[PDB]
């Protein structure tokens, strides 16, 4: 769940 | 009956995102937007009752339901994530809706812009004659 956000594909 | 029937619909899911020439005061670098629409101009709204774009919870109001065209969320943020994407039917028989698990990347600093484009079809064997009849209108 937690810190799914995120950069490049 | 003697006879059957399988009907297709096209969707097309799809955003766009840029890194902002400067961040907001938030410290959102991009810039996006995504959307459901169908292809090449064609209303899906016929048999569409609404979109519902499930944000990401740092997201203020992060279930974002459009009930008409265009199916759409505009944003600005700092990263990318999934974003569930319910499309439910004007009918009332099963399946009322679908989902897509739709893939919100955001390109590095530096990388070229996103432009993405995601193509789904849905089949419905025998739907209602009304259902039917909403469908082969889009």
């Amino acid at each position: 769940g937690k810190g799914g956000k995120g950069l490049g594909k | 009956m003697a006879s059957s029937c399988a009907v297709q619909v096209k969707l097309e899911l799809g955003h766009r995102a840029q890194v902002r020439k400067k961040p907001t005061v938030e410290g959102f670098t991009h810039d996006w937007m995504v959307f459901v629409r169908g292809p090449e101009h064609s209303n899906i709204q016929h048999f569409v009752e609404k979109v519902v774009f499930h944000l990401h919870e740092s997201f203020p109001r992060p279930k974002r339901v459009c009930k008409d065209p265009p199916y759409k969320v505009e944003e600005s943020g700092y990263a990318g994530f999934i974003l569930p994407i319910e499309v439910y039917f004007k009918n009332k028989e099963e399946p009322r809706k679908v989902r897509f698990d739709y893939d919100l990347f955001l390109h590095l600093e530096g990388h070229p812009p996103v432009n993405h484009l995601r193509c789904e079809k849905l089949t419905f064997n025998n739907p209602t004659e009304d259902f039917r009849r909403k469908l082969l209108k889009a």
